[PDB]
């Protein structure tokens, strides 16, 4: 970043460094609910 | 009146504020049937 | 004029509810046609 | 497949996530599908 007086969080455990595990939307009115597990669990084992 | 729930509070149920009484009930996800007994009322034998 | 109250009791709430059924020529919707409708309904109330 | 031991595990591990399976007998002939149970007022689901 250009300077740190835009976007900075003093947090340790900073999302950033880790790889992301999901994507976030907002169902309808705006649901804020992490529904990936249940669309990606799928069986991809057999077919393939 | 009180109310015992985990600590785990969802933000979701409450900004739906469904039926609190129990499991969904009501003639609010049917009506092609006449009847279609308890199991619709109170199982709790699947996923809510 | 009011002590037999009988004959002078009739508040139905219809205003909000005239064009849902004027709209629909036999209403034979499925459940969840009907769900989404009534929480259209809900809402509308909610914010009228 | 001859590991009836782990594919009936594996069957019931992938059932108890609360999707469509088949019945207790399996019927891996005919048409047979799982009973339609009730829904939230959320929409229609669909495969991904």
């Amino acid at each position: 970043t250009r300077h740190a007086g835009d976007f900075s969080t003093v947090s340790e455990q900073d999302p950033r460094q880790f790889p992301p595990q999901g994507i976030f939307f907002y169902n309808k009115d705006g649901i804020l609910t992490q529904l990936t597990l249940r669309d990606a669990m799928g069986t991809i084992c057999h077919s393939s | 009146e009180f109310v015992a729930m985990p600590v785990s509070t969802d933000l979701q149920y409450f900004r739906t504020a469904c039926n609190p009484r129990g499991r969904a009930s009501g003639m609010l996800y049917m009506g092609d049937r006449d009847a279609d007994i308890e199991a619709i009322m109170f199982d709790h034998t699947q996923s809510d | 004029d009011q002590l037999l109250g009988v004959l002078l009791e009739k508040a139905p709430p219809l205003s909000l509810l005239s064009p849902i059924n004027k709209f629909q020529p036999e209403g034979h919707l499925n459940r969840v046609a009907r769900a989404a409708l009534l929480s259209d309904l809900k809402r509308r109330v909610c914010a009228d | 497949m001859l590991h009836d031991n782990v594919t009936e595990s594996l069957r019931r591990i992938t059932a108890s996530g609360g999707r469509l399976n088949p019945t207790e007998p399996l019927p891996i002939f005919g048409g047979l599908r799982p009973a339609t149970s009730a829904g939230i007022a959320r929409g229609q689901a669909s495969v991904c």
